[PDB]
């Protein structure tokens, strides 16, 4: 790996890799977005050294390729009966993998745990980087769309029991507990990220419509906190309908102070005070005392 | 309920706990509004009355605490600190009476400091400005702009502060029985809150002079009485989080002892230089008045009469320490009293050599200092870097001194009222800095820049407004607007061209003061995009008025501000600038107005001062025509069409046609960009044979530029007649005083010497 | 597609490839020359 | 208008003609009980000023139906008060106010 | 009128800056020492873990603030008058007819001194306060430089020690990368920008003498480090620079002297090529060449320290 070059050439067809060298337009913009085609001569001067990755970032790569396939599995399965109420014999063909989908969120989360604060500076700070780097690997290659698409999938449902089960068996316990597994991957994936932080700002409406879920609520404020302090520039984009609906929730979950703690975030940005945020605040929860 | 039963409920104390958080989380950093209306919820009545509470839990002990400080000591406490470190001093004889004073009043010179901040300082420094808070007003309905932004809610400061200092005595006296039930919690929710309390009304000077006394006596009775019982706050064991507030304390002292060293120094200015002043007279009118001794007297005068003042003085001063020399012709009684003040200085700032007591403030904080650290491992990074950042400053006086003084001024009397509404206006504009921009805060800060701008001041003391941060605060403001997500014109204009418009009427007073904005031209020259300058200023105005004419600084200019300006007008000269297309203006791959109004900066910083820079002319012209899509590059003879042709389809289409959009048509304006273009290139131009004639590199120039634009057009252009003088027109094209930037092309090129000199 | 993107792409799981010998047994040889081979991209789990 | 029902006997023949500043403590409370304003907790009367009214002239009016000594327990409708829009953060929108002024009348 | 009918205000202005550039700040501070004297003498005053007073805490302070990684270094003013004050500990005591006795006397002094500091930690400061600089040439890391040649002035082989076993120890890349940077900012002697300046001074308004290189200091101040570091013919510490094996890349240190020395060669000569047909030098040029030449000295120096003990 010490700067040792080497060429890759075909056995069958015997050709060589150079660059495709094709018409240069500012179409797609393209630094080096170049096809890798299989050429004669080229230009003599693509040979390759070769470097070891480590082993983090190998076992990261594994567990990605694995929990693709098991999520596109699920998802798969998901949309399967989405549109069939069968309604007598709700199971039909294959199953849902309900207990390989728990096992693997479960050891996701422990995967992506924060680390404790019993340790020294050195090793803490080792450790913090190491999580932040393996979350972005888990970020880029995909990840964060697809827990979306099988939260949002998943949440098409909502009496949990029978609306729930009219394209579905034996998966009324393994409901509650995927959702609440979901959410917090979720939560522990943007945790203290601020470029996922910062990527996940998109769906700030999505999130703060799900507050009112009755059934994900709590990972879902957490969630949601997680991104306005980890990412001070979503301010702006709340508007009175988000305040509304947080007052709301508190109101129908009853007396919490993470609800305040979120309020506090949406509150004075990163050294800048939010005069609009402040006075939606101060005009919608009190002066509408009981 | 009792709200003492909190102290059980813990489910109910926890949620009180973040109520309060809120309280004074959606009313900080400013907005006095909302501290209004949070007086119907928490009266003065239930502050007060939790204040001298000690059966109130922990955690709701101080978080009334700070919801009293956040409500009504907070933004009138946050503009004071903010502002505190510029010293501005008058020369009345209040402040006359004012000196350094290490005591020689009934003992020697060298005494006890003499208890520090309860002096005379006398710097201008504005009220607070408090409102009563009233819920039966008639709340008028105007506008956001137009609205007169609240002040922060009224409370009886006269029982805030004996009720404040009545607290503080009986915690340090019920904290020496080591009683097993403190106020709160524990003794850290005993001593904090109150502590806060007292920090904050210090720094607002609302203590008197004997409530200073009662302070001081409290920290430490053995060092600051003057004429284990009653032990002071530094001998009992304390915490950190009781360690962190006893160190902004004793911040505030220093500052204080900082302030009155300042101003007393100030003060003595007056004292000396008046002295000098008379002296100066009486020895210039005894050489001069008396010519008897010779008649080549002009050499003893030309380095007293014919010098500059700075130059005066600094020669003056270099006396009385020059190696036993003392070079001057200056007296020796008046010599001996500035080193008596100089050696008085000194024993009390810091240095004097020329289990023993403190028996001042310089050595007691940096004994308890040793002692926090050396008795246990603090843990706490904040009071680490506090307690460092207080000990540095105490056992370097000098150097603190030394930093404060460029911050230093001095001001006559009749004109503190003059720097009374400046100062207020500023502290304005330092308040709005950490809000997000909004039409209130937009309308509030055009007015405060404009009462800044004439107010009396402004031209009188440029050099006051070099420090004190006068221009750094206003640009400040200008980058967070102009930054935006890709886009800033759209976002809040017309207050731009404001910020713009001080900065260009900064540097217009003196040279130091275009001096120091010329420092800031990468930023500057980078965000002179789309403009839109159509009244006011532009981001480009600003960065050619830092370049009018220096001579020296012009002279300073890198190569990439030169070569960004040309790829930029190469741009900006390539397309139709679609803001002019929303009007419906024609389309044409070529920008006139932009054009013309981009390489105005370059005709600034290549024509210094009637001359032209050969540092820079060879630059400019290299790159202007290095790429061939610039000058107009359509018709100016690099596309095959030709600078004479220009012209001739321009009048067609200028001369009142229905072919164009509405005062933006395009008339003159398709005509001026290649007459600056021409008035550009002739700046660049060599003057005269001093380097023409001498050097080859001249002429070289003056060759390429010359094959440029040929003789041959520029008789035609000359000789077409401007237009009708009578009925009149207007800025539509070809304008009576256009023939000035052929004609100086003509000049400094070609010249005239028997054949043009007839037709 | 295989694609010559670089620079910021350089420290991701995409430029991750594997080799596999066609050696089953002793697949842990030392890549001599010549030697054929079944390149393996791990994150999409797919062979050049 | 508003309801000049009192509470206090107090002294008649002092009834504010015009142009004179009054002083008045007034206790503030909305529907249901709540309270949200009351000079009593600051101390401090007041002193009501009559033309320039700078006021709720509901309150304006009920004050003005009073005395020396009589208490008024003012029952301001939400006409001749904030309005549809009210005191933003304190008094919401459309509601009647009840007043408790008691005018001492120290000019 | 220079002498009088200025007002009262502007002439006590006027007395303000000439007092301060005149009589202040002379010569007489002298507390660099008294205060790293008392700091740690009083570690106990009545009394294992427990740090000396603050020396190695405030040390370990820094070093902590160091190890946030932040992706910039802040300004951080405290650290500019305390990294200066250590630095001066050692540098201002320093230790025809000096003794055999008083010159053990000097070298064991600044031993002592030295010893204060490296026990507390203050080696690996500087290692770290210079990596996260990641080649930023701000005043950062001026002051860094300047305590690890004080901290390491006359080749303690301790010091040396301490400093080779961290590096080897985290295995980390990113000092050499800081190193590597620092190195080809570096400014060399400049003829355009010199005859800029002789239009200016023919006419403050002169950056006197500070605008054909500039970086003096600096310049002389980072390979000194790097010549102070394999001194005393350290055989381990010259194989590392060109090398590292724990580290998965290398920097070769060695070549990044050499390649710096390049330009200053090239830029020397086209200064050559400028005097040549004169035969007189201006005092400006004499300046000029003074600096680059007591510049290409250092670097000579450290080269030579890179070869020695074969």
């Amino acid at each position: 790996y010490g700067e040792s070059l080497c060429f890759v050439q075909h056995v069958a067809s015997g050709l060589w890799l150079t660059y495709a060298a094709p018409d240069p337009k500012a179409l797609r913009l393209g630094v080096l977005k170049k096809k890798a085609i299989l050429h004669q001569e080229g230009h003599m001067d693509d040979a390759l050294f070769l470097t070891r990755c480590q082993q983090e970032e190998s076992q990261a790569a594994r567990m990605i390729h694995s929990t693709a396939g098991l999520y596109n599995q699920f998802i798969k399965g998901l949309d399967s009966f989405s549109g069939k109420p069968r309604g007598s014999g709700p199971p039909a063909g294959p199953a849902l993998p309900i207990e390989a989908v728990i096992l693997s969120l479960q050891d996701l989360i422990g995967y992506f745990e924060p680390p404790s604060e019993e340790l020294q500076h050195e090793e803490k700070q080792s450790k913090l980087r190491s999580l932040r780097n393996r979350q972005s690997l888990f970020q880029e290659e995909g990840m964060l769309s697809l827990v979306l698409n099988c939260i949002d999938r998943l949440n098409v449902y909502t009496t949990a029991a029978h609306f729930a089960e009219y394209a579905g068996e034996e998966a009324a316990e393994s409901w509650k507990e995927i959702v609440n597994l979901l959410s917090e991957l979720l939560a522990s994936l943007i945790r203290g990220n601020r470029a996922n932080c910062a990527l996940f700002s998109t769906n700030l409406d999505w999130v703060v419509s799900k507050l009112d879920r009755l059934e994900a609520s709590s990972g879902i404020l957490e969630v949601l906190y997680c991104v306005l302090i980890e990412s001070p520039e979503v301010l702006n984009i709340i508007q009175e309908n988000h305040i509304k609906s947080i007052i709301s929730l508190l109101d129908k979950h009853g007396r919490n102070h993470k609800v305040l703690d979120v309020l506090c975030s949406l509150c004075v940005c990163n050294g800048v005070a939010v005069r609009s945020n402040q006075d939606l605040i101060t005009e919608n929860l009190l002066p509408g005392r009981e | 309920m009792d709200i003492l039963e909190l102290s059980e409920r813990l489910d109910l104390q926890r949620f009180h706990s973040h109520t309060l958080r809120l309280y004074r989380a959606v009313c900080a950093l400013g907005n006095n509004r909302v501290a209004h209306a949070l007086c119907s919820h928490v009266d003065q009545a239930q502050l007060l009355h939790a204040l001298e509470d000690a059966h109130l839990p922990g955690p709701l002990r101080a978080g009334y605490y700070d919801l009293l400080i956040s409500i009504h000591l907070e933004s009138a406490c946050r503009s004071r600190r903010s502002m505190l470190s510029e010293y501005i001093v008058p020369l009345t004889p209040e402040t006359r009476a004012i000196t350094l004073f290490p005591p020689g009043r009934k003992g020697g010179n060298a005494r006890r400091h003499g208890l520090p901040g309860v002096g005379v300082t006398t710097s201008l420094r504005p009220p607070h400005h408090f409102s009563p808070p009233c819920f039966v007003a008639a709340l008028p309905a105007a506008g956001v702009a137009e609205a007169p932004a609240r002040l922060s809610p009224a409370i009886p400061l006269e029982a805030l502060r004996d009720k404040a200092l009545r607290m503080l005595g009986e915690a340090v006296r019920d904290g020496g029985q080591h009683a097993r039930d403190p106020v709160g919690g524990s003794v850290e929710f005993q001593f904090v809150p109150v502590l806060k309390l007292v920090s904050t009304l210090l720094v607002m000077g609302i203590f008197g002079d004997e409530d200073v006394k009662q302070i001081l006596k409290m920290i430490e009775p053995e060092v600051f009485t003057e004429e284990d019982l009653e032990e002071g706050l530094l001998q009992m064991k304390l915490p950190e989080s009781v360690k962190l507030q006893m160190c902004n304390l004793l911040e505030y002292f220093c500052d204080q002892e900082l302030q009155h060293r300042v101003e007393s120094l100030a003060a003595f200015a007056e004292r000396y230089v008046d002295k000098l002043q008379a002296n100066q007279r009486s020895r210039y009118a005894l050489l001069m008045r008396a010519f008897t001794m010779s008649a080549a007297e002009t050499a003893r005068r030309t380095r007293e009469f014919r010098s500059p003042p700075q130059e005066q003085i600094n020669m003056l001063l270099h006396f009385k320490d020059e190696a036993d020399e003392e070079d001057c012709p200056l007296p020796e009684d008046i010599r001996q009293d500035l080193q008596d003040f100089h050696q008085d200085l000194l024993a009390h700032c810091g240095i004097q050599l020329e289990e023993k007591k403190p028996q001042s403030l310089q050595e007691l904080v940096s004994h308890m200092v040793v002692r926090w650290a050396q008795e246990d491992y603090v843990q706490s990074p904040e009071l680490v870097r506090a307690m460092f950042s207080l000990l540095h400053r105490q056992y370097d006086g000098l150097g603190e001194l030394l930093r404060a003084l460029p911050r230093a001024y001095t001001i006559s009397p009749s004109s503190v009222e003059d720097t009374m509404s400046l100062l207020e206006c500023l502290g304005q504009i330092r308040s709005l800095l950490i809000v997000q921009m909004g039409p209130q805060e937009e309308n509030l800060m055009i007015q405060s820049i404009g009462n800044i701008m004439n107010n009396k001041v402004f031209y009188q003391h440029p050099n006051l407004m070099r420090a004190l941060g006068m221009h750094e605060t206003v640009m400040e403001v200008m980058v967070n607007v102009l930054g935006g997500g890709e886009t800033k014109e759209i976002r809040f204009p017309k207050m731009v061209t404001s910020c713009c418009r001080f900065l260009c009427y900064f540097c217009r007073i003196s040279r130091q003061n275009q001096r120091s904005m010329f420092d800031h031209l990468s930023y500057l020259l980078e965000n002179s995009g789309i403009g839109l300058g159509m009244q006011g200023s532009t981001p480009l105005d600003v960065a050619a008025a830092s370049v009018i004419d220096n001579n020296e600084l012009a002279l300073a200019l890198q190569e990439q501000d030169l070569e960004k300006v040309v790829s930029y007008l190469a741009g900006c000269g390539l397309q139709s600038c679609p803001m002019l297309l929303a009007k419906g203006y024609p389309d044409i791959g070529w920008n006139p107005c932009g054009g013309e109004r981009y390489l105005d900066f370059l005709r600034f910083a290549v024509f210094v001062n009637g001359e032209s820079v050969e540092e820079n002319a060879n630059v400019v012209v290299r790159l202007l025509i290095r790429k061939p899509e610039c000058f107009g590059p359509a018709l100016r003879g690099e596309g095959g069409s030709g600078l004479l042709a220009a012209i001739e389809e321009a009048i067609r289409i200028s001369e009142d046609p229905a072919r164009d959009g509405p005062r933006v048509h395009l008339g003159h304006a398709i005509m001026s960009f290649y007459a600056a273009l021409i008035d550009l290139l002739g700046r660049c131009a060599p003057e005269m044979h001093l380097i023409q004639a001498g050097k080859g590199e001249a002429l070289r120039i003056r060759a390429i530029l010359r094959s440029l634009v040929p003789l041959d057009d520029l008789v035609g252009i000359i000789s077409l007649p401007l237009q009708i003088p009578t009925q009149p027109k207007m800025s539509a094209s070809f304008v009576p005083d256009h023939k000035a930037s052929m004609v100086l092309f003509l000049d400094r090129v070609y010249g005239i010497e028997n054949q043009d000199f007839l037709l | 597609l295989v694609y010559y993107e670089g620079g910021a792409v350089c420290t991701h799981a995409r430029s991750l490839w594997r080799l596999e010998p066609l050696r089953i047994s002793w697949s842990g040889s030392h890549l001599r020359w010549g030697q054929p081979l079944r390149i393996r991209h791990v994150t999409t789990g797919r062979y050049l | 208008g508003v309801e000049i029902e009192t509470i206090s006997p107090g002294d008649g023949r002092t009834f504010p003609k015009k142009g004179q500043t009054c002083v008045v403590h007034y206790t503030g409370m909305l529907q249901n009980g709540k309270k949200f304003d009351s000079s009593r907790d600051r101390n401090k009367p007041f002193k009501f000023r009559i033309g320039k009214q700078e006021v709720i002239k509901g309150f304006e009016e009920g004050a003005a139906q009073m005395s020396l000594g009589q208490r008024a327990k003012l029952t301001c409708t939400p006409d001749v008060a904030y309005g549809a829009t009210g005191h933003p953060g304190v008094i919401p929108p459309n509601a009647t106010l009840i007043f408790d002024v008691e005018l001492l009348n120290l000019e | 009128t220079p002498l009088y009918n200025l007002p009262t205000h502007r002439a006590c202005n006027m007395f303000l800056e000439s007092y301060k550039a005149a009589w202040i700040l002379t010569e007489d501070h002298s507390f660099e020492d008294r205060m790293i004297d008392d700091l740690s003498k009083a570690g106990e005053q009545e009394e294992e873990e427990k740090k000396p007073d603050p020396l190695h805490q405030l040390v370990l302070h820094f070093s902590r603030t160091a190890l946030t990684e932040k992706s910039k270094l802040d300004e951080d003013y405290l650290y500019m008058a305390y990294a200066d004050i250590m630095a001066k500990s050692c540098h201002l005591e320093e230790g025809v007819e000096v003794s055999f006795e008083e010159k053990e006397m000097e070298k064991q002094r600044l031993l002592y001194q030295q010893s204060r500091l490296h026990t507390r930690g203050a080696a690996e400061m500087v290692l770290q306060m210079i990596s996260a600089c990641k080649g930023e040439t701000g005043a950062m890391v001026s002051s860094t430089l300047k305590l690890g040649i004080s901290i390491l002035n006359g080749g303690n082989a301790e010091v040396q020690q301490k400093m080779l076993d961290y590096l080897k120890d985290k295995k980390e890349v990113g000092f050499f990368q800081s190193i590597q940077a620092l190195m080809q900012t570096c400014s060399v002697l400049d003829l355009n920008a010199f005859e800029r300046q002789n239009k200016a001074e023919g006419l403050i308004n002169r950056q006197n003498g500070e605008k054909v290189m500039a970086d003096d200091e600096f310049t002389q101040d980072l390979f000194r480090f790097l010549q102070l570091l394999c001194e005393g013919h350290n055989n381990d510490f010259q194989n590392y620079l060109r090398t590292q094996t724990g580290n998965t890349t290398t920097i070769n240190i060695i070549i990044c002297t050499v390649d710096y020395l390049l330009r200053l060669q090239e830029s020397i000569s086209d200064f050559y090529w400028y005097y040549s047909g004169k035969d007189v030098i201006e005092e400006q040029g004499k300046r000029n060449f003074s600096k680059a030449m007591s510049v290409a000295k250092q670097v000579f120096n450290s080269l030579t320290e890179y070869i020695q003990g074969p």
